[PDB]
RNA sequence: CAAGGAACUCUGCAAAUUAACCCCGUAAGUUAGCGAGAAGGGGUGCUUAUGUAAAAGUAAGCCGCAGUGAAGAACGAGGGG
RNA sequence: AGCGAAAUUCCUAGUCGGGUAAAUUCCGUCCCGCUUGAAUGGUGUAACCAUCUCUUGACUGUCUCGGCUAUAGACUCGGUG
RNA sequence: ACCUCGAUGUCGACUCAUCUCAUCCUCGAGCUGAAGCAGGUUCGAAGGGUUCGGCUGUUCGCCGAUUAAAGAGAUACGUGAGUUGGGUUCAAACCGUCGUGAGACAGGUUGGUCCCUAUCUAUUGUGCCCGUAGGAAGAUUGAAGAGUGUUGCUUCUAGUACGAGAGGACCGAAGCGAGGACACCUCUUAUGCUCCAGUUGUAGCGCCAGCUGCACCGCUGGGUAGUAACGUGUCUAUUAGAUAAACGCUGAAAGCAUCUAAGUGUGAAACUAUCUCAAAGAUUAAUCUUCCCAUUUCGCAAGAAAGUAAGAGCCGUCAAAGACGAUGACGUUGAUAGGUUACAGGUGUAAGCAUAGUGAUAUGUUGAGCUGAGUAAUACUAAUUGCUCGAGGACU
């Protein structure tokens, strides 16, 4: 399972290259990430041409995931790598292109505006 | 870890009490001589009813 | 702690239940301790049922179990086999030996046991 | 008075599927997936190539694996689950029953079909 | 208060698609009805109970004393024999099927005797955390912890009782709850349940109504599809 | 042995990772000798043919998921005293 | 002269800047240096470090978080003890 | 400095916690220069829990992410006959200082030996004997008991009330949750040392093919059950009594007023219950059902005779159990274990043959082949035609 300093990719216009956890959000002590849990994350590699710069902590959401959890419907989709998707301060994200495909686990919990940046929703 | 005295011999009979031995079982031949034990060959060198080796 | 006796080993175990079984089948009687009589029997009951079809390639199976013999060698053993001990447990299903408790070792008081076969 | 267990066997037989069709691992097949939301029915076709294939009756699982947008995503799968719908499209060969290496390569490694 | 009991014997596990489109886990819990051995009324006994016998036997077993017993009230030749508390609204030797007192959709309780572990390191049963490994991983690592906190004529000089420790875990009859209940096999006599049941197979499981609530019906219903080509 | 990689910890103490062969390539510093196996990259299986006295080699074909298939195989870089 | 919060600075976890998301330890720099100090030498200084430290890449069972398997033990029976 | 200097091994850290309440949150109440929201004061309440990182031997301290909340002390600033020796101050080396000097720092810096097989008590499971008033087989209640009952987010209620504007409820309902705990292995992970596939070399099987041993299970990849979760499912709840703080009615003494004095109540994550677990060694030895014998009867109840027939025990097969004991099942009349049979499941086209090729190889045979533990019919084999104790309702 992801876990708090994980440096993972970003899926969105934001000119990083590697992100890492800082701490999960929510009660303390969960230590135990999963798919559409909002964490706290802090860049390890970016361009100064895109919109983000070095050393700031910020919050995203990870999407996909190289553990894999179980989905209620008893199909479970896996990922070969971990992705994340970067969040400004609310539901809507600060990327507007999104690469890759996502999955429908966050449907219900909204985040309708990811998705509509998305190619594929699974 | 040394005791603080030494122990006692009525306490050595109470740690032996528990020691006590038991008998075990035994069974006459029904086919050869003087008793054996249960589920066993015979001096005879055979199981009850079972001739299958030389008694010596 | 450190360096002793290596143990018990499944590989010794196997290799001492093929000598077992060469030698019973050399002989027809053997008296050990009762646990290796047990579990070597069932393995031997499976030996002889896979001797039950004479095939080549059923020999081949055989051989991977087979090892040498004073009494019996391995190409002696199977020819004797096949001539006259197979033939007859082939009218029974199963339970081809008999182990018979034996008294307690003179050496280690443990309750031996000898396995025999063929009636 | 005896508990066969294929009372086990009995109870499930209401769930079997209807086709069952057959197949093996090293096929490349495309599963129909029906996403429904109760506002709009939603048919999704997913296509790849079978990892392993598990028994246990009831509990047929396999595994297949795609490639979308430079992202591989793998996909366990039961026969028996319903809304799902199952479609042969080619099969290949292999030398086992499993595979560790098509979960870790990449294009241009893919198994080529026999007639 | 009345309580519907059943007797039954863990045969297996499976699962099964539901409706609300999920898939769920199902024990399968072999129910064997059961003959009334007896009640007592909360007037003359002063509770309120009903006395049950199950798992049959032969007429050899079952020694001469309980088996006369048995003749006396003309009982069937059973191995167990175990009471419902607070049940009496039944008579005499009456053959009772779980269809009667369980339904699709309430949540029932099961008291089991959970798989016997034997004796296991209080890590394995109390679940703490093993000894650090990193700079010298020490003689012990795996152990109790400590218990050291009397120093002085004062402060404990001695250890206090029921204090954590090794030993026996499992092996008792747990009560597991708010099981929903999937199906009946009448005709075998059976039935699917939700959760995880404790003990080995063919362990013995008594099914009684759920403490957490009278017991409320809901919708359960299985879903099934017939795809065809 | 699934994941994360030092977060545990005085501190990567340890452990673990690299590795043998040849084929490319190899930084700064500088007392010019070293650095340096620097670093980092390519491959070593089988069959046939060509290869020279032998190999090393080259070409073609073939298989496995992985081919010094097992055992003997330096972790590295930058900085300070 | 040179060097200096240094194996030397109590005040001091001194000031600033850099890395560090977040660093009293790290680096450069400031020199009122209680009491730096020139052969019990002073400043830089290459190769070398089973010397010490800081940071980083891979590596992970050190860590969240433990679980699994085989022996030798433990225990059981014998002998000795 | 009064036990201890003929013995308390000591600080921080890890694991393990515990006690108390001068109470941090969750709970409730009173009041407020508190419109609501955001507040403050005081009290009751200990039921529960209260973080991870950077600096540092360090507590503290500072910063960051936070978290519903990051309480205050003590249990020898708990925890070494549980762990490390991480700081000093054995010795050794070095810097500045002090002294003329060996040396010292009431300075720092570098690397710098951690013993104990448990006798009792206490604990955990575990058993043997006996007792409970003839004995056995069972079912039970339960006097005292033990477990834990923590909390956040979202939506509706509802922008209603409120204020004007900004903003924004009390109470209630539903879903999602987090921590911890219980159980299981249908899925999924992790293994899977008598499962299989491949693969290298060696030494062998008179040689090839094909096999075995060795090389960590030789290596690599899977895999039956098994075990644990990183997996699922559940639990946290509901209700009632007495109540704390607090809120009252009537109502006096004290013609008034008055929650108090009598009577009456309301009222908390606190107590008792409800739920989980154990049980009559509960010697205060309780209750109930059945069966065995009671074949006059000498003796303080059957030995002047039958000395249970009920059962229990020795032994074997054993595994749901199990350190060993025990628990539970079966002993020829038996399915207890193994074998046979077949099934499930796994590996995944055996060996060998023929064809094409110069040959590795590929094709048909071939879903063949085999498969430790799982599944059931099966007396085929092993559980002997074996033995020991054990009856007279004690007395009123």
């Amino acid at each position: 399972m992801v876990s708090f300093m994980t440096r993972l990719n970003v899926a969105d216009n934001t000119g990083a290259k590697q992100v890492g956890i800082i701490k999960v959000l929510g009660s303390t002590r969960k230590r135990y990430a999963f798919l559409g849990d909002v964490v706290v994350v802090s860049v390890k590699d970016a361009i100064p041409s895109g919109m983000v710069k070095k050393g700031q902590v910020l919050r995203a959401v990870i999407v996909r995931t190289k553990k894999g959890q179980q989905r209620k419907d008893g199909t479970h989709l896996k990922f070969d790598d971990n992705a994340c998707v970067l969040i400004k301060e609310d539901k809507s994200p600060r990327g507007t292109r999104i690469f890759g495909p996502v999955a429908r686990e966050l449907r219900e919990r909204g985040y309708n505006k990811i998705l509509s940046l998305a190619v594929e929703v699974v | 870890a040394v005791q603080q005295r030494r122990s006692s011999k009525h306490r050595r009979d109470k740690r032996r009490s528990h020691d006590a031995l038991t008998a075990q079982a035994l069974s006459v031949c029904q086919k050869c001589g003087k008793k054996k034990l249960f589920h066993r060959v015979c001096s005879c060198g055979m199981y009850g009813d079972l001739r299958v080796k030389k008694a010596y | 702690s450190y360096i002793n006796k290596p143990g018990k080993t499944s590989a010794w175990r196997v290799m001492t239940v093929r000598q077992q079984v060469s030698a019973v089948l050399a002989y027809g009687k053997i008296e050990t301790t009762l646990k290796k009589a047990k579990n070597t029997q069932k393995r031997l009951d499976k030996l002889i049922t896979l001797a039950k079809v004479d095939n080549f390639n059923n020999r081949r199976q055989v051989k991977k179990w087979l090892l040498n013999t004073n009494l019996f060698d391995v190409d002696q053993l199977m020819d004797h086999l096949f001539s006259k001990v197979a033939p007859k447990y082939e009218k029974t299903p199963g339970g081809y030996s008999r182990v018979l408790k034996l008294g307690p070792r003179r050496g280690d008081a443990t309750e031996m046991a000898i396995l025999q076969l063929t009636d | 008075k005896i508990n066969k267990q294929a009372l086990i066997d009995l109870v499930e037989q209401k769930q079997l599927k209807a086709y069952v069709p057959e197949f093996s691992a090293g096929d490349e097949v495309n599963v129909a997936i029906k996403l429904k939301e109760k506002e709009k029915v939603r048919i999704q076709n997913f296509t790849g190539t079978v990892l392993r294939r598990r028994g246990k009756g009831i509990s047929e699982t396999f595994i297949v694996r795609k490639t979308t947008d430079g992202i591989p995503i793998e996909k366990n799968f039961q026969i028996h689950n319903p809304n799902i719908s199952i479609e042969l499209k080619r099969r290949g060969k292999v030398r086992r029953a499993y595979i560790s290496y098509m979960r870790e390569r990449s294009g241009k490694a893919a198994k080529i079909k026999e007639r | 208060m009345e309580i519907r009991g059943i007797f039954g014997v863990k045969v297996g596990m499976s699962q099964v698609f539901t409706t609300n489109n999920e898939r769920l886990p199902i024990t399968v819990i072999y129910c064997e009805p059961n003959q009334v051995a007896g009640v007592k009324t909360e007037a003359k006994d002063k509770y309120s109970a009903t006395l049950l016998s199950f798992d049959t036997v032969e007429n050899k077993k079952l020694n001469k004393p309980q088996q006369g017993f048995f003749e006396k009230n003309n009982l069937k030749p059973t191995k167990h024999l175990q009471e419902i508390r607070n049940m009496t609204g039944f008579e005499m030797g009456q053959q009772i099927t779980p269809q009667n007192l369980f339904q699709v959709g309430e949540y029932v309780d099961v008291s089991a005797i959970s798989k016997g572990r034997g004796f296991t390191g209080a890590i394995k049963r109390w679940n703490f955390k093993i000894g650090p490994l990193g700079h010298g991983a020490g003689y012990p690592h795996r152990f109790q912890g400590s218990v050291q906190a009397g120093r002085g004529g004062a402060s404990a000089q001695r250890v206090f009782k029921g204090k954590k420790m090794s030993g026996h875990y499992g092996h008792e009859k747990v009560t597991v709850q708010n099981l929903r209940i999937v199906g009946f096999d009448e005709a075998n006599m059976l039935v699917l349940v939700s959760g995880a049941i404790a003990g080995p197979e063919g362990g013995v499981v008594l099914i009684r109504t759920a403490k957490k609530k009278p017991g409320v019906v809901k919708p359960i219903e299985l879903a099934v599809q017939t795809e065809k080509a």
